[PDB]
């Protein structure tokens, strides 16, 4: 159990020592001496000490082997993006087996002077966290206001987590803007497989994030159907990415272990169980009462007015926190682990936490419509949407119908208005009447940016009482396929031909077509190429030469450039065998 | 021999290599009768698994329940033990004492993975356990969606049932599980599909409070009209079983309150049977005609003097159903609250 | 046809790639290898011609290492050496650990730079794979004389 040395194997001129370690001692940059009774001790070596989820006594165990090789050997994952009617996986290469990861981590962590505590993960996850969260607060710029489609290209491609890593603590590369802050959950957890810590990063759609401790959201909307100011100290943004690892609580009672969730605040981070977030114990961590606060709130709409008094409007019920979902194990495919967070909606063990947690906390309509829209639409398209409305009353009633149209930012930040329009209408003899209405990109007014997600919104003001109807939906914007044609199997030491494909379905043409192909232990570094202007009817097909040379499994990624859309990213995975003897 | 899964649960490996060059005996019961190979399935130790199947260790070896270490392998979830079982000679198709396939225990636990190399090394996909639940009712019961899209693609028969006519659709709305429901519905399915009761997923839906599958099913086209074979309607479940915005739902997009049942039943009546008032409220304040006869010509008043609540009665006499009014045999609402 | 494209140099991503790690300083052992070919078989082979331990010490006909001495050297070698250089391929934190490996990169960046045709890999990337001789064999050989490559490879 505790430090020991054996001699095995014994030669005249050599001996085999087999040296053991106790299962909890620090970690870091330890050295070796000998010291004979005679001589001065004497320097063996150097050496790094980390943790390992395959010791059966150590805190941090992880009992099945295929989560291990997952969640810890694994290099190449995925983070998802977009609205949660429509995910779009995106490439992403943690690297964490680099070279300079470890030494830098640990010069990272050196300065705490809390030594003998670094024996437990929970303080290093804390420490970490914290570094984490104010290195991202100094060396994130914001964006350029100014309009640089040129510079487009370069502003919002992304490489992996190593080069933002040293980016942020030496300053000696690229910037990151506010339109990627996300970077931060990746990072964190590429530090945590340095260490000998599992984790793997989560993205909630439609989270609460903003203030918290009060279950009400509150937004307000233009008479024409858009937000009038900028801001708000809560709102709901459209996705947000977190991190979760997976270890054991000594310190709380018996029945916590497992995977925790990392929450650093605005500075003192923490870590809290998935298991209190679902419970709703409150008192257990001042964290708790917010983290359940981000995920199952619910908002209210006010409407604003020419004399500049605020309004109650009827809107339909929208949902926060649903489609939890991450990388699955052993596989290129999303699985929802949305079941670890919330219990089904509408049971009776559900009631029962909302009534409890409430009642903890209190000691601190004649016509309506609804909506029908596509949850994603074409780049340089169209589409179609529907809005209907349903009176109850005997007598005929006028209204004025508004939908308006918006790209936001991914924090709910305005970024461009777009489109409007209002019309009137005369309901009669209770019936419910359906209004479809097009949608073209050539009628908007301005071109959207590089990364933005619209915001449609209807409101209809009844002409006689102004209680008003609202509904908004959120649609994510769609972009070409790009097929990639490439063998299962592959030899080693041996040529391999990937076929990529693209079909011009926009209505320009393509022009200064550059693209890149690039991945980890298939090619060297990053490769370009280029290409003629591709017309809206016709597509291109093209081919490239290679030769894997690191045996089991890789995957490639191709990027492809043009001026009409940047940083178009698609992967695929193959698995090389050893040559036969 | 107590003590030998004791070193399958260490891994221990120099103390049962002693044990078997000693003791030529590789498989023992315990008292349970589950053998050293079935416990050594579970805490993954595989050098002793090596160590076992190297002499004598019969993958197919039942004892009276019938398990099968690839079962518990299965269903733990452990993937090389999977491989090694499967790569020393299985015999998949097999049953348990309640007749499970290894797919089945895949299917439940949520492992996905397993279930790929299962179906990729012959399991059949279709199968019927002792009451016929297939191994994608099972996957949809735990609300594991990826392993529903895994048996979509390889293959899957979607509409099937089972002894109590049961699409994954009403086992989905039955357990409450909007995101499959989602998937079921834009792969294929037939809200239409009735079950033995006659029961549509709304029915279900409409009795368990699930909103947002309701949603969805509407946003599908599952009628809002529609007769269970008793007789009753979505809008007379909702009513029963208490739940307002449910009932709100329902009856904002399009429903009527006058229906009548096989005894003809008024929402206000199928509500006065239990008494929750504020359904009551909600459905008096659209256009339900309170002054009603029953079959046997019962008013809402004589359904509700059964109850003995008070402030029921003076919400319906707001809408001033007469005590004039009498059953067919003669009774009025003072005879009924005498006796009651 | 399907039309393959053309190269194109951007060095926007270049500065995701350095290092920060510090390397440290070593000694170095330089040795010299060459194409030839023994009488015995037509057969090529890679030979060492000298080593850079302390100063330049060359390998005589007969197989013995000779005095160490001062290196110096002509001006045409400074000038092609500075003009192929120039022009030269650079390969910098390669990631592998056998020498074919190696090759096939090498190979493989020479072609994106339009240095060799296409044509030509397979014959280079046979040529650099053949066996690597060793003092110990020269006097079991007979004797090594120089021998180019052709396209046939005979």
């Amino acid at each position: 159990k505790w430090w020991s040395a054996v001699v095995e194997e014994r030669d005249a001129q050599s001996w085999t020592i087999s040296v053991t370690t106790p299962a909890d001692a620090v970690i870091g940059h330890y050295s070796l001496l000998l010291q004979v009774s005679g001589r001065k001790q004497l320097l063996l070596g150097q050496f790094t000490l980390l943790f390992n989820p395959w010791n059966r006594e150590d805190a941090v165990f992880l009992k099945n082997e295929a989560q291990r090789m997952e969640y810890l050997l694994n290099q190449n994952g995925l983070i998802y993006l977009g609205t949660a009617d429509c995910i779009q996986a995106e490439s992403w290469d943690f690297g964490q087996f680099e070279g300079d990861v470890i030494d830098l981590s640990l010069r990272l962590l050196s300065k705490d002077k809390q030594v003998e505590k670094w024996s437990q993960p929970v303080h290093v996850a804390r420490v970490l966290g914290a570094l984490l969260h104010f290195l991202k607060e100094q060396r994130v710029l914001p964006t350029p206001q100014t309009q640089a489609t040129q510079e487009g290209a370069l502003l919002n491609k992304r490489r992996g987590s190593v080069p933002i890593l040293r980016q942020w603590l030496t300053g000696r590369g690229r910037p990151v803007y506010d339109g990627q802050a996300w970077v931060l959950a990746a990072v964190a957890c590429t530090v945590l497989r340095c260490l000998g810590i599992p984790a793997r990063v989560v993205t909630t759609f439609a989270s609460a994030q903003g203030t918290g401790g009060r279950l009400l959201i509150d937004e307000y909307y233009n008479e024409e159907g858009l937000q009038n100011g900028e801001g708000q100290r809560g709102r709901i943004w459209i996705f947000q990415t977190s991190t979760e690892c997976w270890m054991t609580r000594p310190a709380l009672p018996q029945g916590y272990d497992g995977w925790q969730i990392l929450h650093p605040s605005a500075g003192s981070c923490d870590l809290v169980p998935v298991r209190a977030v679902k419970e709703g114990t409150l008192g257990l961590t001042p964290a708790v009462s917010d983290l359940f606060a981000a995920i199952n709130a619910s908002c209210v709409v006010w409407k604003c007015c020419e004399d500049g008094t605020l309004e109650l409007t009827d809107s339909n019920t929208k949902y926060v926190g649903n489609n939890i979902s991450t990388k699955g194990v052993g596989s290129d495919r999303c699985e929802d682990i949305t079941q670890n967070y919330k219990y089904p909606e509408g049971s009776l063990q559900e009631k029962e936490v909302l009534e409890r947690v409430e009642k903890e906390k209190m000691e601190r309509s004649p016509l309506y419509l609804l909506l029908k829209a596509p949850s994603s639409l074409p780049l340089r398209g169209d589409a179609q949407i529907s809005v209907t409305l349903v009176n109850h009353s005997e007598q005929e009633k006028a209204v004025q119908l508004a939908i308006g149209v918006q790209a936001v930012h991914y924090n709910g930040v305005l970024a461009a208005k777009l489109w409007r329009k209002k019309l009137h209408l005369t309901l009669s003899a209770n019936l419910e009447k359906i209004i479809t209405i097009g949608l073209f990109f050539s009628n908007f007014e301005r071109n959207p940016p590089e990364n933005t997600f619209l915001r449609l919104t209807a409101m209809a003001t009844h002409s006689e009482s102004n209680l008003s109807c609202f509904a908004q939906e959120d649609i994510a914007i769609c972009r070409p396929h790009l097929a990639i044609k490439m063998p299962e199997k592959a030899e080693q030491y041996q040529p391999l031909t990937a076929s990529v494909s693209l079909q011009n379905s926009l209505d320009a043409p393509m022009e200064d077509c550059v693209i890149s192909i690039l991945g980890r232990g298939l090619i060297h570094r990053e490769r370009s190429y280029r290409f003629r202007s591709v017309w809206p009817e016709n597509t291109m097909c093209a081919k490239f030469q290679f030769t894997p040379t690191h045996v089991g499994l890789q995957r490639l990624t191709v990027e492809v450039d043009c001026n009409m859309f940047q940083n178009l990213t698609n992967y695929k995975s193959v698995t090389v065998v050893a040559p036969e003897l | 021999l107590p003590a030998l899964h004791i070193a399958a649960r260490n891994d221990d490996t120099r103390t049962a290599a002693v044990l078997l060059q000693n003791d030529p005996n590789p498989d023992v019961l315990s008292k349970t009768g589950f053998t050293p190979l079935h416990i050594a399935a579970h805490y993954e130790n595989l050098n002793v698994a090596q160590l076992l199947l190297n002499r004598g260790a019969s993958v197919n070896f039942t004892p009276q329940n019938g398990i099968t270490p690839l079962h518990i392998a299965s269903r733990r979830g452990n993937v090389i033990m999977v491989r090694l079982l499967l790569d020393r000679g299985a015999q998949i198709e097999t049953k348990t004492k309640d007749e499970l396939t290894p797919l089945h225990c895949a299917a439940r636990n949520g492992h996905v993975r397993i279930s790929e190399i299962l179906l990729d090394h012959g399991a059949p996909i279709q199968a019927k356990t002792k009451n016929g639940l297939s191994p994608i009712h099972m996957a949809a019961q735990g609300d594991h969606l990826d392993c529903v899209r895994l048996l979509l693609q390889y293959d899957a028969e979607i509409d099937d049932i089972t002894l109590d006519h049961l699409t994954p659709l009403h086992v989905a709305a039955h357990c409450g599980h909007h995101r499959v429901a989602k998937v079921l519905l834009d792969k294929g399915a037939k809200p239409n599909s009735r079950a033995l009761n006659g029961f549509t997923p709304l029915h279900i839906a409409c009795k368990k409070n699930h909103v947002r599958v309701m949603e969805l099913l509407l946003k599908t086209g599952a009628s809002i009209d529609a007769v269970t074979e008793s007789g009753l309607t979505p809008l007379h479940v909702a009513s029963f079983m208490g739940h307002l915005p449910i009932v709100k739902n329902l009856l904002q997009r399009g429903a009527s309150p006058n229906v009548s049942n096989v005894k003809v039943e008024t929402p206000l009546h199928m509500a006065a049977r239990a008494g929750h008032t504020e359904v009551a409220k909600y459905l008096l304040q659209n256009k339900a005609k309170v002054n009603a006869k029953a079959k046997d010509d019962q008013t809402p008043l004589h359904c509700a003097a059964r109850i003995g609540h008070t402030n029921m009665v003076k919400l319906l006499l707001e809408n001033n159903a007469n005590p004039n009014l009498a059953t067919t045999a003669g009774h009025t609402p003072l005879h009924i609250a005498a006796r009651e | 046809q399907m039309e393959e494209p053309a190269a194109h140099d951007t060095e926007a991503t270049a500065t995701d790639y350095h290092t920060t790690s510090h390397p440290g300083t070593h000694k170095v052992y330089v040795e010299l290898q060459e194409l030839v070919m023994d009488e015995k078989n037509q057969e090529l082979r890679w030979m060492e011609a000298a080593r850079w331990v302390q100063l330049e010490e060359n390998l005589g006909e007969n197989g013995a290492w000779g005095r160490p001495h001062l290196s110096h050297l002509t001006f045409w070698s400074l000038l092609e050496l500075r003009r192929v250089f120039t022009k030269g391929t650079v390969l910098l934190d390669l990631q592998e650990t056998s020498l074919a490996g190696v090759a096939n990169q090498l190979l493989d960046r020479f072609i994106f730079e339009d240095q060799i045709r296409p044509q030509d890999r397979e014959e280079l990337l046979r040529a650099l794979l053949l066996k690597h001789s060793h003092a110990g064999e020269l006097e079991a050989l007979g004797g090594v004389k120089p021998a180019v490559l052709t396209r046939s490879g005979d």
